[PDB]
């Protein structure tokens, strides 16, 4: 009849099982162990059957009255402080059962009967069993209002981690009721990093990771062979804290950071968010993918309904996962995308429409805003960002740099020496993009670089230069009229080159 | 039932014997099926946590990620 | 109509709320639930 | 008398007579099967067993 002291709880840390308290039925069990061989050696004295009556009535009489009045008890209390408390304190105490009725097993060894050593053991086990039976495994109270309290355990430490990047860096739309509710069917905080989300750095996932693996392993190794069925419950349970609370919610954390999707002259919330989302993919991707494989693979036992656990909820979170992250890429491609191409071709009627002619021949706009949309843009994260996508981030990134280069140096529209401006703002910007953290673009800008030499097609400087090696990044008939792209096209007949 | 889809089971166990006679006598008796990335102790299980912290530093994870 | 589903049921089961919530009482003081329940 | 483990998580088995015969193995759990009539028979060929 304890009143249940302190402490209680002092246990819900994200780590194994925890402080306050014994247990103090261990006291009763080892006085149950004790008496037991008393009991043992004085009936095993007195007496002329053996289990009868000891392992037949009096271990009856054992759990009776021990296992009756002190363990439900021990479940009244340990129940009453709370569920998460006595679910994994049902797995130390129903695991203290089996302490002692592995004591009960080398006690039993201390017993030298063979029928005793048959079942009769086993009924000591089977009152174990009863034990086990009074909050039984064939009811969802032992598995699954165990999950249930693993679910409030679960969304608690998990989904409160990474707690203001959860709840919230955004409305919570974030692009995912944005655009995977369009496509597949802007600043919302600023600006420094993954820092809490992504993912949570690790620490969370090792947080989920550590709790939820720690009572997975718990209902795990204590409940019996009916495992693999709960095993995908609690582990689609963990496809919903970390491949939908964690690829949807703490990576709508990092799509809160692709909330700065479409952010054309926006690249400052992009300057932060590289990095954010470059670590949802490192952290979340590499951490979960290789954690749940490896952990996955301990996990299938032998059903090849675990495939369906393999294929469906592991390997389809990373197909859909990889539809979550790589299109809010192609959208934060289009973010990128839009930023150098809007903004760094968003130069004036003197640099991006220049007649210039014969004059101006320097650094504009173009420079400018492409080392700061492109240099402010990845070469604040992004080039130290995604190694974890390093030839995507870099190769792939810069490679729509090379797109954005083919929408701002490639098609920077500018006169016969407003060309040679693309080529010192312009190819100005194709050395300087291969250096803006999306850096790719020492080929297809440096193609716009030699048509940037061959967009400057004055009366003088116009047949060969257009018709170099890259100075076919001009057109076919349009290499005379490499300023097509200006307001004037090239001076005084432009077109005498294709007949 | 055990001819609606009893046969509806041993046609589709055909069908895909017909999808596994790929070009080579294929021979189809791996079982693997692997994702898009490549005991005996009670505490063990948090050492394999831990040792996914030791593959959270493994390998950088790099990978592709693009579209 | 559909408040017999709903609120109806609740109008015919409204000291169940708190009766309802008494299976909590036993298993596993009584003032902020049972008397100021809104 | 070999109570078998389960191989994976360490943890024991069910018990199993270890029934070594001439050229075949009855590796077969006897719980409840007290016979040694039809008990549970993990069985092969020794000439293939490793």
């Amino acid at each position: 009849f304890i009143k249940n002291v302190k402490f209680k709880e002092q246990l819900i840390d994200f780590e194994n099982h925890s402080v306050i308290i014994e247990t103090s039925m261990q006291n009763l069990i080892n006085d149950v162990e004790t008496v037991i061989k008393n009991e043992s050696k004085i009936v095993k004295r007195v007496f002329e059957e053996k289990a009868t009556h000891v392992i037949q009535l009096f271990i009856q009489r054992v759990f009776a009255q021990k296992i009756e009045p002190r363990f439900e008890v021990l479940l009244r209390n340990s129940l009453s402080i709370s569920n998460l408390a006595y679910v994994r304190i049902l797995h130390g105490l129903f695991t203290l059962f089996g302490k002692f009725t592995k004591s009960l097993i080398d006690y039993f060894q201390l017993l030298e009967i063979d029928d005793s050593n048959q079942i009769l053991s086993t009924t000591l086990e089977q009152c174990f069993a009863d034990l086990f039976s009074h909050y039984l495994y064939d009811r969802s109270k032992y598995f699954g209002i165990e999950k249930r309290s693993l679910e409030a355990i679960l969304v608690d430490m998990t989904s409160k981690f990474t707690v203001n990047y959860d709840k919230e860096i955004n409305k919570r739309v974030l692009l995912d009721k944005y655009k995977e509710k369009l496509s597949t069917n802007t600043a919302s905080d600023i600006d420094n990093s993954p820092n809490s989300p992504a993912n949570y750095s690790l620490n969370d996932v090792d947080s989920m990771l550590k709790c939820v693996v720690e009572s997975t392993a718990r209902v795990m190794e204590l409940i019996p062979n009916k495992a693999h069925l709960y095993i995908l419950e609690i582990l689609k349970i963990m496809f919903l804290g970390i491949v939908d609370s964690y690829m949807e919610i703490a990576l709508e954390v990092a799509y809160w950071k692709i909330c700065k999707v479409d952010i054309n002259k926006t690249a400052g919330v992009v300057n932060l968010n590289f990095l954010k989302f470059i670590s949802m993919s490192t952290e979340i991707l590499d951490l979960l993918s290789i954690s749940i494989k490896s952990i996955f693979l301990p996990l299938l036992n032998n059903s090849p309904e675990i495939k369906a656990q393999i294929i469906e909820m592991t390997n389809s979170q990373i197909q859909k996962m990889e539809i979550l992250i790589n299109i809010i890429l192609q959208e934060t491609i289009t973010v990128i995308s839009t930023k150098f191409s809007a903004i760094l071709c968003k130069q004036k009627k003197k640099d991006f429409v220049p007649k210039s002619q014969e004059l101006l021949d320097q650094d504009t706009l173009p420079a400018i805003e492409i080392v700061n949309i492109l240099n402010l843009i990845f070469e604040q994260s992004s080039k130290f960002l995604k190694g974890k996508n390093l030839q995507t981030f870099l190769t792939l990134i810069g490679e729509e740099l090379y797109g954005l280069l083919l929408s701002h140096y490639s098609h920077f529209q500018v006169n016969s020496i407003g060309g040679v401006v693309v080529t010192k703002d312009i190819i100005g910007y194709q050395t300087a993009i291969e250096d803006w953290g999306v850096a790719s673009l020492i080929d297809k800008f440096a193609t716009l670089r030699e048509l940037a030499n061959l967009f400057t097609v004055q009366p003088e400087l116009l047949e060969s230069l257009t018709k170099e090696g890259h100075l076919a990044d001009i057109g076919r008939d349009i290499i005379q009229s490499y300023i097509s792209n200006r307001e004037d096209f090239n001076h005084d007949n432009f077109i005498n080159s294709v007949k | 039932f055990n001819k609606i889809w009893g046969k509806l089971l041993d046609e589709i166990e055909l069908l895909l014997v017909r999808y596994i006679n790929d070009p080579e006598l294929i021979s189809s008796n791996n079982g693997s099926i692997k994702p898009i990335n490549g005991e005996d102790n009670s505490s063990v299980k948090d050492q394999a946590f831990e040792l996914k912290a030791l593959l959270k530093d493994i390998f950088p994870g790099f990978s592709v990620s693009s579209n | 109509v559909l408040c017999d589903k709903l609120w109806s049921c609740i109008q015919g089961q409204t000291v169940s709320l708190y009766l309802k919530l008494y299976t909590v009482i036993d298993k596993h003081k009584n003032d902020i639930i049972s008397a100021f329940e809104e | 008398n070999w109570m078998e483990l389960n191989t994976t998580t360490g943890k024991p088995l069910q018990m199993v007579q270890i029934f070594i015969l001439n050229d075949l193995v009855l590796i077969a759990d006897k719980s409840r099967d007290k016979q040694n009539d039809f008990i549970v028979s993990q069985c092969y060929p020794l000439k293939d067993v490793t």
